[PDB]
């Protein structure tokens, strides 16, 4: 898959989203696609805006990935 | 990592909690409704795990999974309330 | 400015550059094979004149083109030989290579 | 024999004390040996010799499993009591005719 | 930078049109920048580098 | 003086700067003065010495820095006590 191996910024999301992952520490698409809607919404500062910004990059969160990170 | 601290509300009703005994007379000295204080009891149990008070008969009493998270909670509002008044009183 | 020769070539890959010592100059007997560069030349670029559209690239990318163009000797095409020889002459007064 | 190796050789187009041919007679001499290599696919060799006279494949450090038909085969000749020659020898096997350039046009490494 | 005109302008040769922002405009500008210094755009524009 | 202002003015000292408290703060510069316009209602008084280029560390922001090391300390506390 090649959006695995790309960092958080190939998304151009809000900048409200783009602060709020950086608390966590998401460094790869995969990590945030790897942890699910069940758990992001504890951050403050996005439930209504990343299915959205996600789905037209054929991608959704939930998804299970084994050898992460292949490094 | 981003220090997720404890919600600024679940802290103080908590301390008066065990003084008044009863969760609806701690709700009277916070100017709140009873309902607020097992809103912010969940929260804050996200980081701890443990269960705060043990049910009983017309009666509140202490557990020990809770009575450590006790210890470090009645000094924060300490300070910080004479933390107000340092600066309050130093501007006049 | 005064032309040099030097390994510090702009826009060529350090592969090609293998068969060079640091003062730019291929090694006796190694095989080389044309469009290989045999010795480093650098002349000093003037000044360009940027077009609308490369200006946009230098800013966005940011490399710069410094006051270096290269003008360095490459084995002429359909070539494959051995260098057997090198020869140097330089002028009295001008310093000389290490390889001098 | 693909690749020849030899101390203080860099080309084919060099020559040394005490050798009387030149390098590239000396490859030459070794297109023609007639090894054979029993178990494996590729055999590394290695010559030594020091002194005056001709060489031939006796001066090979012979190996368990390397076979050499001819033994009188002149390889060289040295000249000087002091020259000394150290050459390695690489023997591969295959079939047909190989040139030079599809080799290193194979070979990537440098 | 002047593309498809005789010259380019400064920022407050634009900022006399649009708005007298000063640091808004390199802003703009910067933003701009981000925008194309994504890897989502800039994949052919990389190969310009060599030239 | 909410717990959110807290962590606002513990990182502004350490910084110099209230824009420069922010890549550590994961926020942008702008909020990092939002929380300290409300600690002069609530509290009353100045923290630090406004200027362009730097701000002058005064005795009682110090005094408040020294008491968010104390706030937080302990939490620390709290936290290795889950650990």
């Amino acid at each position: 898959d090649p959006i695995l191996l790309r960092p958080v910024d190939d998304l151009e999301l809000t900048v409200r989203s783009a602060n709020c992952l950086k608390a966590e520490a998401i460094h790869y698409i995969g990590d945030l696609v790897q942890r699910t809607e069940v758990e992001l919404l504890k951050t403050p500062n996005s439930l209504t805006e990343i299915k959205d910004v996600l789905a037209s990059r054929g991608l959704s969160l939930g998804m299970r990935l084994e050898n992460w990170p292949p490094a | 990592m981003s220090k997720r601290l404890p919600p600024l509300n679940a802290l103080r009703v908590f301390d008066a909690a065990a003084r008044h005994l009863s969760f609806t007379r701690a709700a009277e000295e916070l100017f709140v409704t009873q309902a607020a204080v097992s809103h912010q009891i969940k929260s804050l149990e996200d980081f701890l795990g443990l269960k705060l008070f043990r049910r009983r008969n017309r009666s509140l009493l202490l557990t020990e999974e809770g009575q450590s998270y006790f210890l470090d909670i009645k000094e924060i509002f300490s300070q910080l309330t004479e933390a107000t008044r340092k600066l309050q009183a130093r501007s006049a | 400015g005064p032309e040099e020769i030097t390994a510090d070539i702009p826009n060529v890959g350090e592969a090609a550059l293998s068969k060079l010592d640091e003062s730019g100059i291929v090694y006796i007997g190694a095989e080389v094979t044309g469009g290989d560069i045999l010795v480093g030349k650098v002349t000093p670029k003037g000044e360009t004149q940027l077009t609308p559209e490369e200006k946009l690239l230098r800013a966005i990318f940011g490399e710069k083109a410094s006051d270096v163009k290269d003008s360095s000797l490459r084995v002429p095409n359909g070539v494959s030989g051995t260098v057997i020889d090198v020869q140097v002459f330089t002028r009295d007064g001008v310093e000389k290579d290490k390889r001098a | 024999v693909t690749e020849v190796e030899i101390d203080g050789v860099l080309h084919e187009y060099s020559t040394k004390e005490g050798v009387q041919e030149d390098i590239l007679e000396i490859l030459l001499n070794l297109k023609g040996l007639a090894v054979r290599v029993q178990g494996k696919d590729e055999v590394i060799l290695t010559l030594n010799k020091s002194g005056i006279g001709p060489v031939t494949a006796a001066d090979i450090t012979h190996d368990g499993d390397v076979e050499i038909v001819k033994p009188q085969h002149v390889i060289c000749h040295l000249t000087d009591e002091n020259a000394s020659i150290s050459m390695r020898i690489k023997v591969q096997r295959g079939r047909g005719y190989v040139p030079a350039s599809t080799r290193i046009h194979s070979e990537e490494d440098e | 930078f002047g593309i498809d005109m005789n010259t380019d302008y400064t920022l407050e040769e634009v900022g006399k049109q649009f708005d007298v922002t000063r640091e808004r405009i390199r802003q703009i500008e910067a933003k701009a920048l981000r925008k194309l210094r994504h890897p989502s755009r800039s994949e052919v524009l990389r190969s310009f580098l060599d030239d």
